[PDB]
């Protein structure tokens, strides 16, 4: 899909300055506008910049571009948690056609936070549909980097999970992870205790969490 | 405001042809300098598809040329994108956009629409209850195909401390997705907790209570 080559990511704390590079050829930036635009999670891309450096009204003087030979430059000042995002960079080929580049997310830094961590049994209404899913929830935590060890009656289980984590928050910059152990009702019945075990740098030794099938 | 709405997520069969419109309100179709739209495969960035002018000129990405329609229907105050013989290469979120009027810097764009190029079937969700000073409490959005689901709770009234997590692709083929709020601990006695899931691909809502 990507024609200019952007950085996959740029980090920096609140209230410092990040750059964000797009470099192109001579027939694409060399001889054509380039724009900019956020692309908050989940919404359509938001133009930061156009013409190279002009802002459209409604974007702060936070944001700036300028553009020099075959690359341009995204300058965003006053970082705030709320600019986590994927910004991508665009402009016209030797054709007259848009191109864009890859995109960069920026990621605010942050104390270390450890997650707060929740098991959830499978419900009633999916054991009697034939399934089992335990939930382990990690809440609010960071950096991003985690570790979820599933144990069942104390055997370590390798392959029968998934998870996912969230975006950055908006407000906090924290990340949140869901893992879902699934078992067989016919399993989940033979076994008795179930338990989540993290390991995070916000924790001083892994934390624990555990229930007994039907206690 | 002038708003573009995509026409609904769902799923396409290989070779067969996507078919997607974008309805147009606060603006006149006819009167727009451009309309076109956009595409982006899931965990990459966009990629143009076309545009038509208010001339009538199409200009469309090269690469999809022979497989890409873009017209117009001015009764409708609506414009389309017709992309044949598809293939799983073309799963993508696709936005519409349009410069209303020449002088413009922003485009308006929708708001983007899954679709997913794919064999396997539409199907809809279970939706299991995550039953809880804080509690943690959720749903569970099980067994759906394709994406996207959207999850909110309370009818959109509770929005602090809510994440909803990217779905996972299970083994199986379908997806499974997790959403999740914290809440005062006193207020499970008292705050009815609901979380409203839809999966529009298979016209499937669900407005499922959590009891502690
Ligand atoms: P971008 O979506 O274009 C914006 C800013 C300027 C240029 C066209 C229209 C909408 N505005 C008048 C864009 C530009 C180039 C490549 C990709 C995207
Ligand atoms: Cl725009």
């Amino acid at each position: 899909q990507s024609v200019l080559t952007q950085p996959p990511s740029v980090s920096a704390a609140p209230g410092q300055k990040v750059t964000i590079s797009c470099s192109g050829s001579s027939s694409n930036i060399g001889n054509n506008y380039v724009s900019w635009y956020q692309q908050l999670p989940g919404t359509a891309p938001k133009l930061l910049i156009y013409d190279n450096n002009k802002r459209p009204s409604g974007i702060p003087d936070r944001f700036s571009g300028s553009k020099s030979g075959t690359s341009a430059t995204l300058g965003i000042t006053g970082l705030q948690t709320g600019d986590e995002a994927d910004y991508y960079c665009g402009t016209w080929d030797s054709s007259l056609n848009p191109v864009f580049g890859g995109g960069t997310k920026l990621e605010i830094k942050r104390t270390v936070a450890a997650p707060s961590v929740f098991i959830f049994p499978p419900s009633d209404e999916q054991l009697k549909s034939g399934t089992a899913s335990v939930v382990c929830l990690l809440n609010n935590f960071y950096p991003r980097e985690a570790k979820v060890q599933w144990k069942v009656d104390n055997a370590l289980q390798s392959g029968n999970s998934q998870e996912s984590v969230t975006e950055q928050d908006s407000k906090d910059s924290t990340y949140s992870l869901s893992s879902t152990l699934t078992l067989s009702k016919a399993d989940y019945e033979k076994h008795k205790v179930y338990a989540c075990e993290v390991t995070h740098q916000g924790l001083s030794s892994p934390v624990t969490k555990s229930f007994n099938r039907g206690e | 405001q002038v708003q573009l709405q995509e026409s609904g997520p769902g799923l396409v069969k290989p070779s067969e042809t996507l078919s997607l419109t974008c309805a147009v309100s606060g603006y006149s179709i006819s009167s727009g300098y451009y309309w076109g739209w956009i595409r982006q495969p899931p965990g990459k960035g966009l990629e143009w598809i076309g545009s038509i002018y208010h001339s009538g000129s199409t200009y469309y990405n090269p690469s999809l040329k022979s497989r890409v329609t873009i017209s117009v229907d001015t009764s409708k105050n609506q414009f389309s994108l017709k992309l044949s013989s598809v293939t799983a290469a073309d799963t993508a979120v696709y936005y519409c956009a349009g410069l209303t009027q020449s002088s413009h810097n922003d485009a308006n764009w929708g708001q983007g629409t899954l679709t997913t190029v794919s064999s396997a079937s539409t199907k809809g969700p279970s939706v299991f209850p995550l039953a809880p000073g804080t509690a943690a409490l959720g749903c569970l959005v099980k067994d759906y195909f394709p994406e996207p689901v959207t999850v909110s709770w309370n009818s959109g009234a509770l929005t602090s401390g809510v994440h909803t997590f990217p779905a996972v692709l299970q083994s199986s083929g379908l997806y499974s997705l997790s959403s999740v709020v914290t809440v005062p601990s006193s207020s499970l006695g008292t705050q009815t907790y609901i979380c409203n899931v839809n999966h529009k691909p298979s016209n499937t809502k669900v407005d499922k209570k959590v009891e502690p």
